């Protein structure tokens, strides 16, 4: 929900920790198209 | 000598060859062609 | 020399082909611990 994203030569990195990354409630809020996961499947992110 | 021999043959994306090894994780080896974790044989691949 | 002494953690944090080497360390070591105890008890039994 940021106002704008970063200039890609100087990208924005945030550390996510001590919290629950509940995927459905935030990824259903903003429309999107690609969920290209590498090494772990989309459905198993619920309890890994 | 071999008591029985069974050639399996199929096409994959060169990204998937590492998952055709015994007991690995990834959609081809999870849902399409899963070989035994203890299988005896050879895996062969080339671009076409 | 295994990743843990807790066998349930080796079975949770690894699988089959990678796990069974880390477990076979605990098989070798535990078995050595038992065979050392029984060898000492045979020698005490001969004294008693």
């Amino acid at each position: 929900n940021a106002t704008r994203f970063a200039s890609v030569y100087a990208w924005n990195r945030k550390r996510i920790s001590n919290c629950v990354a509940d995927y459905s409630v935030l990824y259903n809020f903003a429309p999107f198209f690609a969920f290209k996961c590498y090494g772990v499947s989309p459905t198993k992110l619920n309890d890994l | 000598c071999f008591t029985n021999v069974y050639a399996d043959s199929f096409v994959i994306r060169g990204n998937e060859v590492s998952q055709i090894a015994p007991g690995q994780t990834g959609n081809i080896a999870d849902y399409n062609y899963k070989l035994p974790d203890d299988f005896t044989g050879c895996v062969i691949a080339w671009n076409s | 020399g295994a990743i843990s002494s807790v066998l349930n953690d080796i079975l949770s944090r690894l699988d089959k082909v990678e796990a069974e080497v880390q477990i076979d360390r605990l098989i070798t070591g535990r078995l050595q611990s038992l065979q050392t105890y029984v060898t000492q008890q045979l020698i005490r039994a001969a004294e008693i």
